[PDB]
């Protein structure tokens, strides 16, 4: 019996059976690196959705950017509420951007231990907040 | 006396239409060993003996008893019971696996995948074998340290969200670290062709460096780190 | 038959067991080109040999000039001349090659500056025939050489068409008119029964330390193959001889290897003194294993003993270079810490002699062929082999030498494979089998499955263990032993009373942990009754009423002018025990040990002598 | 055969550092050119990224076909609309710049 067959037989046996799948997400301790892995998608995705909306609205909609800004200036904008929408945008870009570096470092093999993970994890969270608060008021 | 609560996963396959649920058991820690498996074997012998699980060595070196204790994959025989009586220990089987019964998961796939990476020495001239001991320098030997002690408990692979959603086609950390073990074996002559076998979206490349695997390894090993080394080798082997 | 679904299989070879021996035999057979089934109740890697820490002996001569014939001498000197010197020759000679094949299979031995397998000192091993000092021939993979042995063996076996019946509990052999046809096994997973029949059936089930309360052996070491042999009406050689490894942790009964002593580490009592220099001036703490536990146990009776309740002696590692416990002893650094809360590098370790290895087992050729006793002579059982702790060619006799059992596995495992290669072809007619065959293994299965009795499997087991503990210990006498025998014979009766609860087909841990118990009693019946019959002290069998090593002469005085003792008046012979399945009734007999080696010219017989280490 | 899997993983890394390079470099040096490469890097990187999200979660040859298709459309459409905006309108640098002082 070869490995490929073993695998094949594993699947037919188990799919056509009364066997419960053991719990996972519902039972598994949340670790910072796992929550920081998930966020790295959300941000990535949310970000790509933004970029795509900005590309598709450039094609499917009419009016130029200044046209759109004027429209978006004349909603009696609230000076804090601008900061909100602004910081709400610089946040994911910064979190993802910093954590992005973290990954690339890992890709090189540097930093792969639980100590270094939980240090780097924090250093990202901080840097994010600094650069996010920072840029939202540039 | 110091009674401790023990919420445990149960599911009989011989009990028509039974469905997964939790039992609780109750153990005087004065009348019990320090490790969780001690508590497991105790309730097994002294209370409910329908309780089913795998165990052999009770030494933390065979890999039999790996399961999910308080939300984390470790060997029960080596994890010690929370002496804080206020908490109730939650025992489940290993995550996202098919329960055969109670705490016993079907690891055929796990082993199948192990088999698939050919975890053995491969030489180009095997005409000479068995007759002379191969030269390996103490430096060459150090490169195996931390890779060869893998006990195949399946804690790591089964703590990997990629393995959770792609374990049919994603080999996972346990197996990958072993492929790495045979890659960096000086004595082995198939390192290139071993790397070639990983060229596809799934075998190696579902690793998204989440690092639960290294975070749960009950033996202190770093499979995640090995995954990364492969990726670097993969990106740079010629031919 | 109708309640339990029965599947029939057909091979050229079945191997019960997937430890060092099992794997080696199973994969060796496959390599030789035999369609080969390997039945094992555990995943091969979870087999017990994993837990082997120390090493694997072979006179490779990487560390110094060495000769395997010196290793021969050592082993037969360790057997206390209960060792069959034909097998000891076969092993010590074939060990260099057997180890080099393991290194060549990818086993990651620790290395020298030479690039060669690193060897170490180990219990009671000499150069130049016991006059050339301590010897360094113990090959190892740091502190986890059993682990690595077992995985490289498992790994390589995948390279062949080895049929792995994993998590299958063997129930009994399929004997027919004196010949072995195969095994009948439970398939733990789906509750069904399988009859795997072959021309040759190889029993590598390992030991049965689980007959005792304290034991280094794992929960799965329950004499299952020893028992099946007994259930076939075949003898079991030497079951009395039970090695009490000296260093096993107070509470858990977990072993801290003899390689801790081989690396300069000391054994300390409660009064400061290295108590092992007085008892054995020559070899000290790195002496034979029956002698060192005898010393530790003889220190505790006096009250030289340490700890909270004056009943455990100290192993010391702390002095060595803290460097040297990182490379040579990482496995006991961790697990002495974990189970004792002890920092090996600054604190000496709390230990105590506990059961460890069984030099008894299924009687065997040097070829691995299993023997019966017919008209006072040996007879090969057709189609039936054994190897490893389960077996007994008694290459260890009355006391195993440290780091010979892993060698044993590899050598005789390989021998059985070879004996079958040599004597038959793959494809050869697989003999028939009565349709009723296996009927009774199942009937027994079913009655235990639904047992509504008064006593529980766990409690009955616990009586046996503490009995074998308080009567078949390191020291013993006819009074204690006999009380133990009738006490343990009662318990075998009690088996009809026993209570199981779990009543399913799938993964019935209760049902098998009880089948395991049946097996354990058979091993304990034969172990204790044999021990009370043996009226001498040889090896690890030490009687207080017969402190004397009883040979066919008095080998202390020079030989000639002695009147040789007749066979039935000296204890230099193998115990052969049987047991009536239905009454727990032990009958026992004797066969002489073997002294002729495989060739006088190459390896010359070592005659019995005074045994001071 | 081809070492395709390892290249793509390498490609990914490359543009990710290229893209890391451009966010600074387009604060310091806004222009037509930056605007276009910031478009080429943004869209390529995100397309491969969702690539991975898709190959992770989307099970079957059935859906993994559509998703990888519909994606590629969205990518292309997105690269083209960014290029359009760079050409006939302000261009991302100045567009962000204007958005910010507001
Ligand atoms: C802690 C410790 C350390 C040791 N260290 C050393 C050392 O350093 N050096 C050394 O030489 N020796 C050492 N020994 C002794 C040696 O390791 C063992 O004697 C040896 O491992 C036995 O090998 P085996 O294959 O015969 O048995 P095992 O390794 O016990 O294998 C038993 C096999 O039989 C199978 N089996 C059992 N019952 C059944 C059944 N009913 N049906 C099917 N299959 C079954 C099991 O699944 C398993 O595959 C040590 C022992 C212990 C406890
Ligand atoms: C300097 C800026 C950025 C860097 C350094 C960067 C880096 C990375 C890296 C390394 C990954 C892969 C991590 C992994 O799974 O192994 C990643 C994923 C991703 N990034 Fe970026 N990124 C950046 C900006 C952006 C932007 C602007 C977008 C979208 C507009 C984006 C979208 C994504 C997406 C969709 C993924 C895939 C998510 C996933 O696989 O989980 N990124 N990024
Ligand atoms: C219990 C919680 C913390 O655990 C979960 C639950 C659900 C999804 C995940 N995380 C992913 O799904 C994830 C995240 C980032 C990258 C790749 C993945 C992957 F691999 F596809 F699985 C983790
Ligand atoms: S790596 Fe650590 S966890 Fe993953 S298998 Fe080997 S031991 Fe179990
Ligand atoms: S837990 Fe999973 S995704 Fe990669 S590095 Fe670790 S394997
Ligand atoms: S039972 Fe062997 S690892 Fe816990």
């Amino acid at each position: 019996t070869t490995a490929k067959e073993e695998m094949e037989r594993f699947w037919n046996k188990n799919l056509g059976s009364n066997r419960p799948l053991s719990p996972h997400i519902t039972i598994y301790r949340w670790s910072l690196p796992m929550a920081m892995s998930i966020c790295h998608r959300g941000t990535g995705i949310a970000l790509s959705a933004g970029v795509s909306l900005f590309g598709l609205s450039a094609l499917l909609l009419p009016g130029n950017f200044e046209s759109h800004l004027e429209l978006v200036k004349s909603l009696c904008l609230g000076p804090t509420l601008i900061y909100t929408a602004k910081f709400g945008i610089v946040f994911p870009l910064m979190y993802h951007t910093w954590n992005g570096i973290r990954h690339l470092i890992w890709d090189l093999g540097k930093g792969l231990t639980i100590p270094q993970l939980t240090q780097s994890g924090v250093v990202v969270l901080i840097l994010t907040v600094l650069s996010s608060v920072g840029l939202a008021a540039m | 006396p110091r009674i401790k609560k023990f919420a445990i996963y149960r599911w009989d396959p011989d009990k028509t239409g039974d469905k997964p649920h939790m039992q609780t058991y109750e153990i005087d820690l004065n009348n019990c060993g320090p490790m969780v498996l001690d508590a497991l074997i105790k309730i097994k012998n002294e209370i409910d003996s329908t309780l089913t699980f795998r165990r052999s060595c009770r030494e933390g070196i065979c890999g039999s008893c790996a399961m999910n204790i308080n939300g984390g994959n470790t060997l029960a025989c080596t994890r010690r019971i929370d002496t804080n009586l206020d908490k109730v220990s939650k025992i489940y089987p290993l995550p996202h696996m098919y329960v055969i019964k109670d705490l016993v998961p079907d690891l055929s796939n796990f082993y199948a995948q192990y088999k698939s990476i050919e975890p053995y020495l491969k030489k180009k001239d095997e005409s000479q074998e068995g007759k002379q001991q191969y030269l390996q320098s103490i430096e060459e030997r150090e490169k195996l340290d931390g890779l060869y002690e893998c006990i195949l408990c399946a804690c790591c692979s089964t703590s990997c969200p990629s393995y959770w959603w792609n374990g049919d086609k994603y080999l996972g950390p346990a197996v990958l670290m072993q492929a790495y073990r045979w890659m960096i074996d000086s004595r082995d002559d198939f390192t290139e062709e071993r790397l070639a076998k990983l060229q596809d979206p799934f075998s190696l490349y579902r690793c998204h460096t989440i690092m639960n695997c290294t975070g749960t390894c009950p033996k202190g090993l770093n499979p995640g780190k090995a995954i990364a080394e492969i990726k670097k080798m993969m990106a740079t082997y010629k031919e | 038959s109708t309640q339990y679904p029965v599947v029939d299989h057909e091979f050229d070879a079945v191997v019960v067991g997937a430890g060092g021996a099992g794997l080696r035999a199973a994969f060796g057979l496959s390599e030789a080109g035999f369609n080969t089934a390997c039945v094992t109740k555990l995943f091969p890697t979870r087999s017990h040999t994993v837990a082997a820490q120390g090493g694997i002996n072979a006179a490779l001569g990487n560390m110094e000039e060495d000769n395997w014939r010196w290793h021969f001498y050592d082993t037969v000197k360790g057997s206390d001349w209960l060792g069959d010197q034909d097998a000891i020759h076969y092993m010590t000679e074939q060990a260099p090659a057997s180890v080099v094949e393991l290194e060549n299979y990818g086993m990651p031995f620790s290395r020298t500056e030479d690039g060669k397998i690193y060897q170490r000192a180990f219990g009671g091993q000499s150069l130049k025939f016991g006059k050339g000092g301590q010897a360094h021939r113990c090959c190892c993979v740091a502190d986890r050489t059993g682990h690595s042995l077992l995985h490289t063996l498992y790994g390589r076996s995948l390279r062949y068409d080895t049929s792995y019946f994993v998590e299958y509990f063997a129930l009994d052999l399929l004997m027919e008119n004196g010949e072995c046809r195969g095994v009948i096994a439970l398939c733990i997973e789906d509750g069904s029964i399988h009859r795997i029949r072959a021309r040759n059936t190889v029993v590598a089930t390992g030991g049965y330390g689980r007959t005792y309360f304290s034991c280094t052996s794992a929960h799965t070491s329950t004499g299952d193959g020893t028992a099946m042999v007994t259930r076939a009406g075949l003898p079991c050689q030497d079951l009395e001889f039970v090695q009490f490894h000296p260093t096993g942790i107070y509470g858990a009964g977990c072993l801290i290897t003899e390689g801790c002593r081989g690396e300069g580490g000391i054994l300390i009592n409660s009064q400061g003194e290295r108590f092992m220099e007085r008892y054995a001036p020559v070899a000290k703490d790195l002496a034979s294993r029956d002698v060192v536990s005898r010393s530790m146990t003889l220190e505790i009776r006096e009250g030289r003993g340490c700890g909270p309740e004056k009943d455990h002696v100290y192993l010391q590692l702390h002095h060595l270079p803290p460097e040297q416990l990182a490379v040579r002893l990482p496995g006991i650094s961790e697990t002495a810490m974990i189970f004792a809360g002890v920092d090996v590098t600054k604190e000496p370790i709390p230990v105590l002699p506990t059961v460890h290895y069984n030099m008894g087992g299924i009687p065997t050729n040097y070829k691995g062929q299993v023997l019966r006793h017919v008209n006072g002579q040996d007879q090969v059982v057709p189609g039936l082999y054994a190897c490893g702790e389960a077996a007994c060619a008694s290459v260890h006799g009355a006391n195993r030498l440290g780091a010979n059992s892993l060698l044993d596995l590899v050598v005789f495992g390989r021998a059985c494979a070879l004996s079958i290669a040599e004597s038959c072809r793959p494809g050869d007619k697989v003999p028939s089998i009565k349709p009723n065959a296996g009927e009774e293994s199942v009937m027994n299965l079913d009655k235990l499955r639904f047992a509504n009795g008064t006593i529980r499997t766990s409690e009955l087991r616990l009586s046996m263990q503490k009995s074998m503990q308080s009567h078949a210990a390191v020291f013993r006498v006819g009074s204690v032993l006999q009380e133990g025998c009738e006490k343990i014979l009662r318990l075998y009766g009690d088996l009809q009373h026993l209570k199981t609860f779990d009543r399913g087909m799938v993964w019935n841990t209760d049902l098998v942990e009880t089948l395991e118990l049946q097996n354990l009693m058979l091993c304990a019946l034969q172990t204790i009754y044999g021990a009370e019959a043996r009226k001498e002290s040889r090896g690890a069998h030490a009687r207080e009423d017969f402190k004397e090593r009883v040979d066919e002469y008095d080998y202390s005085k020079p030989i000639q002018g002695q009147q040789k003792k007749p066979f039935q008046e000296h204890w230099r012979k193998h115990t052969l025990s049987y047991v009536d399945v239905k009454t727990g009734k032990v009958s026992l007999e004797y066969r002489p040990v073997i002294d002729k080696t495989l060739n006088e010219a190459d390896c010359a017989t070592v005659p019995p002598a005074i045994r001071s280490y | 055969s081809s070492k395709a899997a390892s290249l793509h993983w390498t490609g990914e890394r490359v543009v990710s550092v290229l893209l890391l390079g451009l966010l600074p470099a387009a604060y310091l040096n806004p222009c037509s050119a930056m605007d276009y490469s910031l478009a080429a890097a943004l869209t390529l990187h995100g397309h491969w990224g969702i690539g991975q999200v898709v190959t992770d979660y989307v099970r079957g040859d059935a859906l993994q076909k559509v998703a990888k298709a519909g994606l590629l459309a969205l990518s292309a459409f997105t690269f083209a609309g960014l290029c359009y905006f760079n050409y006939h309108d302000v261009g991302i640098c100045k567009a962000v710049a204007m958005l910010w002082k507001l």
